[PDB]
RNA sequence: AAUCCCCCGUGCCCAUAGCGGCGUGGAACCACCCGUUCCCAUUCCGAACACGGAAGUGAAACGCGCCAGCGCCGAUGGUACUGGGCGGGCGACCGCCUGGGAGAGUAGGUCGGUGCGGGGGAU
RNA sequence: GCUGACUGGGGCCUGUAGAGCACUGAUAGGGCUAGGGGGCCCACCAGCCUACCAAACCCUGUCAAACUCCGAAGGGUCCCA
RNA sequence: UCGCCUCCUAAAAGGUAACGGAGGCGCCCAAAGGUCCCCUCAGGCGGGACGGAAAUCCGCCGGAGAGCGCAAGGGUAGAAG
RNA sequence: GCGGAUUUAGCUCAGUUGGGAGAGCGCCAGACUGAAGAUCUGGAGGUCCUGUGUUCGAUCCACAGAAUUCGCACCA
């Protein structure tokens, strides 16, 4: 096969889906513990930093809370940065209620997306 | 340098019908031997029997080991005249790509073969180099 | 009222594909490149593939055409220098 | 086109009238008297249309 | 670190299939984990030709309710020797297999690195 | 604040990263974990996808490190093929002169290297 | 009116000759092996052994225009001369 | 024997006869269409029901060799699937 | 050498989902007769040509290759 294609879970490729264009993977990546996000917009672009539960100490309030609003922020750290529109990279997961949360994170943080 | 059609559709993937591979014996050492040097898409019937002549004025030790096989065809006469040519199979052969590892006569001190092989060689159809192999023959 | 059997003669007909513009010449919203039809091209150039490396053909304007898993659907971009401010 | 009283028969569709029509080849195959699918006749835009003819 | 080996419940197989309904609904009231599998083949050994028909039944079972049947069940079973099989596996009446699990046991399910699983931790 | 260790998401380089063999790590990390009213969810169980949280643990997927068995890569000189130019056989064909010059064949090589960010860890 | 065959350079294409085996189909000596054998308890025995046929995997070996993990000789084309 | 689709032949762009090589087509599919959501093959190995080729399930191994309506070639699981 | 068609139980014959096969005649047992025969009783019996191939599977579908029988064949 592929190196991927050996392997699996994946569909970065899908993740490609969106490469096409549209702005940013304001990609949400998720390992429960936490969840962290970066953004890649196409140019070999690279990121800065706008959701990590950990750039803000790991609060206590769990998935929930703890997703809206790290995102509303990156959201927001992101703006001040200059961007507008960002496309939604579902990291992986079925947008889990959880990624759900993160969106919202853009979503309202006025990130439109 | 012509030849056959596609090998599951002129006529393609057979058994040649011949008379196989190894005939004589073992060893070591000693490398006696045949090979030839001509080009032609060696004569099927013509080799098997050529071979299998030696094989027959002589009958065991010193490998009568034969590295060659005939597994393409040539094409004639069959149907309106001369124009137009359907195609009529017969003569499977192979290339002999001038000069080559052709039939071995291998054994530590057997001369009885050697000579064998030769006979095998008069034989033969296209002229072809009598010789020895990596130390000579002993 | 019938054709008959036992005799192949059968010729074939033509085509003609081909890498229509070639790799690194006046790029011009053109069909791209070429093996394959009802294509879907691409971004500026192309280079996966079966076989490895990459193709980069230094001419950008808006897009391509491909050929459906022959040569390479583009879109890793080379909109090539001569793309920058008059 | 080549009438084919075969698994081929040649039908098409109205907008409820939204006036006339558009093309289609069809096939009794599966399916008879079913035909529904939606379009829009140079009346308005859309419309329901029902192939049969 | 005996803290490895020494196992730890890993897939119960409890299943049937006729060549052909219901039958698997007396299933369903002993378990609790459907299993509709097509069954095959082309030829008349019971009248089987038909390739292409659901006749295969496999109620998978690992783990808790896997449990409640081990218990409920295993006491109807009668041998307890022999339809003991090699890769730490075995089976028995109407339709049962049950898989060991020695520790390296999982590596085989990964699409990376699949480990050909050493026959010395299994 | 804008020096190196480290893990974490993670990007280019399509096996000099794969295999597998031992090993190391949990504080920090991560997973595994616990449990299942409600989100959402299995044609069957929330095994996967799942929501909500300690304790338990590094076993398992996981990260560097060691190992050449497989595997991948891979030269020098080196042969065939040949661009071109002219000679020898009625011959299938032989040869020479002038740039090009694969694989395979032993060296030998490798068990990634490198992008950006986030967490720490170095007053 | 320097834009042309051509030559120098530089990309970027083809992938015959060659060559090779893991894609495929050949194929020969061979070894492991199980299908047929085949000789032995007569033999539902499915137990035994073994010198003939074999599939398959292996080592030694080979051929291919409609095979190619390999890969030129060269021709192509844009441009720079 | 006269039209079209694929392969070789085309001497490596593209392209050439031949009464040269082989072989398919004058259909279909209202859903193999659109898109969103999830699945990761054949095959081999080992172990059990009705099963002693040839399934059904379970546990490993896997440049995908399965697969795609129909023919060849291309492709290619990231999937066309 | 070209064409068309054919090779099935001993013999003459039948089938186009292909899906899983006889028609009548021959052959062994049962009668009916003192007997045999004609005649009622049962039965037993097939690579559907060789090898391939497409096929889930096709002897009924295809491709070579045997024998079948038929057509054919001129021009000066």
């Amino acid at each position: 096969p592929m190196r991927r294609r050996r392997e699996a879970r994946t569909d970065y490729h899908q993740r490609l889906r969106l490469l096409k264009s549209g702005k940013p993977r304001l990609v949400a990546r998720k390992s429960n513990k936490h969840v962290r996000a970066q953004l890649v917009t196409p140019n070999g672009d690279d990121t800065l930093a706008s959701a990590h539960s950990s750039d803000l100490a790991e609060y206590g309030w769990e998935p929930t809370g703890s997703a809206y609003l790290t995102g509303l922020l990156a959201g927001l750290r992101a703006q001040e940065a200059g961007v507008e529109e960002a496309v939604l990279d579902i990291g992986l997961n079925s947008p889990t209620p959880k990624v759900f949360a993160i969106q919202e994170g853009a979503i309202d943080a006025g990130l439109d997306i | 340098s012509i030849k056959p059609t596609r090998r599951e559709y002129i006529s393609g993937i057979p058994g040649k019908g011949i008379a196989q591979f190894k005939m004589g014996n073992n060893t070591y050492p000693a490398q006696v031997e045949n090979v030839v040097e001509k080009p032609v898409q060696i004569r099927h019937n013509a080799l098997e029997a050529a071979r299998n002549a030696a094989n027959r004025f002589v009958q065991n030790s010193g490998k009568f080991r034969i590295r060659k096989f005939p597994f393409h065809v040539i094409r004639e006469q069959d149907g309106d005249g001369m124009r137009a040519p359907f195609g009529k199979s017969v003569g499977t052969a192979a290339r002999s790509h001038g000069a080559n590892h052709d039939f071995i006569a291998w054994v530590n001190p057997d001369p009885a073969v050697e000579f064998a092989w030769r006979r095998a060689y008069m034989k033969v159809t296209p002229t072809v180099n009598i010789d020895s192999s990596p130390a000579g023959n002993a | 009222a019938h054709k008959k059997g036992v005799g192949s003669s059968k010729n074939g007909r033509d085509s003609n594909p081909k890498y229509l513009g070639v790799k690194k010449f006046g790029g011009e919203v053109v069909k791209a490149g070429n093996i394959l039809v009802r294509q879907r091209g691409t971004k500026f150039k192309a280079g996966q593939g079966v076989g490895m490396g990459r193709d980069h053909t230094l001419f950008a304007l808006s897009d391509g055409k491909v050929v459906f898993i022959n040569k390479g659907k583009g879109a890793r971009f080379i909109s090539i220098e001569a793309a920058q401010t008059e | 086109a080549k009438d084919g009283p075969r698994i081929i028969v040649k039908m098409e569709s109205s907008a409820g009238t939204g006036f006339y029509y558009t093309t289609t080849k069809n096939r009794r195959n599966t399916q008879a008297k079913l035909e529904l699918k939606k379009y829009d006749p140079v009346a308005k835009k859309h419309v329901v249309f029902r192939e049969k003819k | 670190f005996h803290e490895m080996r020494e196992p730890r419940i890993e897939k119960v197989v409890v299943h049937m299939g006729i060549g052909h309904a219901n039958a698997e609904d007396i299933l369903g009231e002993i378990t609790g984990q459907m299993p509709v599998r097509t069954k095959a083949k082309r030829t008349v050994g019971e009248f089987d030709i038909r390739e292409g028909d659901p006749i295969g039944a496999k109620v998978t079972l690992r783990d808790e309710m896997a449990e409640e049947f081990l218990q409920t069940a295993l006491p109807l079973a009668e041998l307890a020797t022999s339809q003991f099989d090699d890769t730490g596996n075995f089976s028995f009446g109407l339709d049962v297999t049950v898989n060991l699990v020695r520790p390296g046991y999982r590596v085989a399910k990964r699409d990376k690195a699949s480990r050909s699983i050493p026959t010395k931790h299994r």
